[PDB]
């Protein structure tokens, strides 16, 4: 029980662990891509204009048909749009205004959301007795819920600032499993193509790579030197990308347990808290605290291009299945779809 | 595994980190190199029919005019 | 800004709520008592709906920057367009025109910016022949009308040939509408 000991012990295999990982680092992304020439000037236009919410946008999540896709605001309404008519098809009152994410279930059946209230709201979208109340509300984390990631009908995973992530039976309302391991604030996660894993980035300048049906941690990348806010799995599943405070974009290889390259420039001085990877992973998609976006190429590690034209308007972001589009929320209350 | 946080202590909480570590320390890690070489690979077979880096022509654009 | 997220994401709600209860009433982020605050305090609807206006209208406010121009400046020398997208706010969008005249679109475009300027002061709007920018034979009539884009010495959009781009008789409201479908122009 001598904690010394016991924190000794630990700085040692954390030591071992950093030398591993080194004899592996060879050599960088940016070289093995040396030969590979830059994609065009990533000029993205606006299609669709979602007017509808009365406040800024705090979250967003596309759904797997690549057309109706979620968002929550600041106005406490949680909307299902249809990108492709601007159209909305549902409207959803919630408890509070200060939700800090928003899910939308591979089936369509569901949505979900979270935020200030540690609760984990779900609401049922396809019924004769359409849903717009709740149908669960997941509560037991003692901190705001940062985000969540469904896995079918019934499972659905959660982040928090209380230091966890946990995986949930809707039908119960219980805590089917909790991931606990990150010493701060779990700010974001996402899922592993296959469901089968997950990752999740925190303040505590680490991602963790959680197995959901064993219900333990894998791995455990560092690198950033501030709070990871965001995170997304690479499409192949044998990778992912992070963003935190220190202004830097980082892509983790399972297999390497390490980062293959890092996106910054010293202009940049924001934190990053959105990531995403275009359908073929070849754009690493970046939005700043600044609501500016950036497009990088995550082969070469150079900015493509800039989404938005850096006009102080990206809240959130993210990219269609199909990746036919990219939909980006602000702070006036409008969402717009690019491609 | 269906752990509460606020009751453990600060000894089973190095515990827990030093059996995570011992478990991470095991861990078959495969070259940088190798792995950019396989991340490009994948990415370059795919990248030329990316909607978002080629472009889509407004003929198949599902966001039309 | 510059240092911790604040604005988006996580904590961005984190700190919209320390903002509402200050306007009306490290590893961790919010505090203990903050947490207790959430599950005690009953918002009232009404100044959730003041917040939520005055917040739009604040960031409204801190991108609206001062009129400076007005009109569509000539840059004689490549020399001329280096100095102009370095020395300048970072804060200011700056539109370059190289064109030719004669060329097609050219002209319309050109006639287009001198309203386009007036309509956004706040934008620096500027022209050069591709003869004048001496960039060998880079911008030649198969280019133009070219449109760059700066702002805070990064090239946010290059379009070659924008009028083929636009109604065949296009007028100023077209190419407000095409920027503004790129986020490349500011507010009025
Ligand atoms: C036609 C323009 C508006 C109705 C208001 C501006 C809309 C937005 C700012 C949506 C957020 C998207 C961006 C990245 C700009």
């Amino acid at each position: 029980s001598e904690l010394d000991q016991l924190r000794q012990e630990a700085e040692q295999l954390k030591n071992q662990i950093r030398d591993a990982r080194k004899a592996c680092a060879d050599a960088t992304l940016s070289q093995i891509t040396n030969n590979i020439d830059p994609v065009g000037r990533i000029q993205m236009r606006t299609r669709r204009t979602l007017r509808g919410h009365l406040a800024k946008i705090y979250a967003m999540h596309w759904g797997t048909d690549s057309r109706l896709l979620l968002s929550a605001s600041q106005d406490g309404k949680l909307i299902i749009w249809d990108s492709y008519t601007t159209n909305k098809v549902h409207a959803i009152p919630l408890r509070s205004s200060w939700v800090m994410t928003c899910a939308y279930a591979p089936s369509g059946n569901y949505v979900a959301c979270g935020g200030l209230d540690n609760i984990c709201s779900i609401y049922n979208l396809k019924t004769r007795e359409g849903n717009v109340r709740v149908s669960r509300e997941l509560a037991g984390h003692t901190g705001y819920l940062s985000c969540c990631r469904f896995l079918d009908d019934n499972q659905i995973v959660t982040s928090s600032g209380d230091t966890t992530c946990a995986l949930w039976d809707i039908e119960t309302g219980q805590q089917t499993t909790t991931f606990t391991g990150h010493t701060g604030d779990v700010m974001s996660l996402s899922l592993a193509p296959d469901t089968r894993l997950f990752v999740s980035g925190a303040c505590d300048a680490s991602a963790k790579l959680w197995d959901v049906r064993e219900g333990m941690c894998r791995q455990t990348f560092t690198g950033h030197e501030s709070d990871i806010n965001a995170i997304c799995f690479f499409p192949n599943g044998n990778a992912f990308a992070t963003g935190s405070d220190d202004a830097t974009c980082r892509l983790f290889d399972l297999r390497a347990d390490q980062e293959l390259m890092t996106y910054s420039h010293d202009n940049i001085i924001c934190g990053i808290t959105s990531v995403s990877f275009s359908k073929s992973g070849r754009l690493l998609l970046a939005g700043y605290d600044d609501f500016n976006c950036n497009v990088w190429d995550a082969l070469k590690a150079d900015r493509a291009g800039v989404l938005a034209g850096h006009d102080n308007r990206v809240s959130c972001l993210g990219v269609t299945d199909d990746g036919m589009a990219v939909a980006t929320g602000s702070w006036d209350s409008f969402l717009k779809i690019w491609n | 595994p269906v752990i509460n946080i606020e009751d453990l202590t600060e000894k089973d909480k190095l515990k827990m980190e030093v059996d995570q570590l011992k478990k991470e320390v095991t861990l078959e890690r495969m070259l940088v190199s190798k792995c950019c070489e396989e991340f490009r690979d994948y990415v370059e077979e795919r990248s030329g029919e990316d909607p978002l880096v080629k472009g889509i022509p407004e003929d198949k654009n599902p966001f039309k005019e | 800004f510059e240092g911790q997220a604040s604005h988006t994401g996580p904590k961005g709600v984190i700190n919209d709520w320390r903002k509402f209860k200050l306007e009306s009433e490290f590893s961790r982020k919010m505090s203990v008592q903050e947490y207790e605050l959430i599950h005690k305090d009953k918002e009232d609807e009404n100044c959730l709906r003041k917040y939520r206006r005055q917040c739009m209208q604040d960031m409204h406010q801190k991108l609206s920057f001062g009129p400076r121009y007005g009109f569509v400046y000539e840059l004689e020398s490549g020399e001329q367009f280096l100095e102009t997208i370095e020395k300048e706010q970072k804060i200011t969008t700056i539109v370059v025109h190289i064109y030719e005249d004669g060329i097609k679109g050219c002209d319309a475009l050109n006639s287009s910016l001198i309203c386009l300027a007036a309509e956004y002061p706040m934008v620096k709007f500027c022209k050069i022949k591709a003869s004048n920018t001496g960039a060998g034979d880079r911008f030649s009539s198969d280019v133009l009308p070219t449109l760059l884009v700066y702002k805070g010495g990064e090239l946010l959009s290059n379009f070659i040939s924008v009028t083929e781009q636009l109604a065949e008789e296009f007028f100023t409201g077209d190419v407000e509408s095409f920027l503004n479908e790129y986020g490349l122009l500011p507010e009025k």
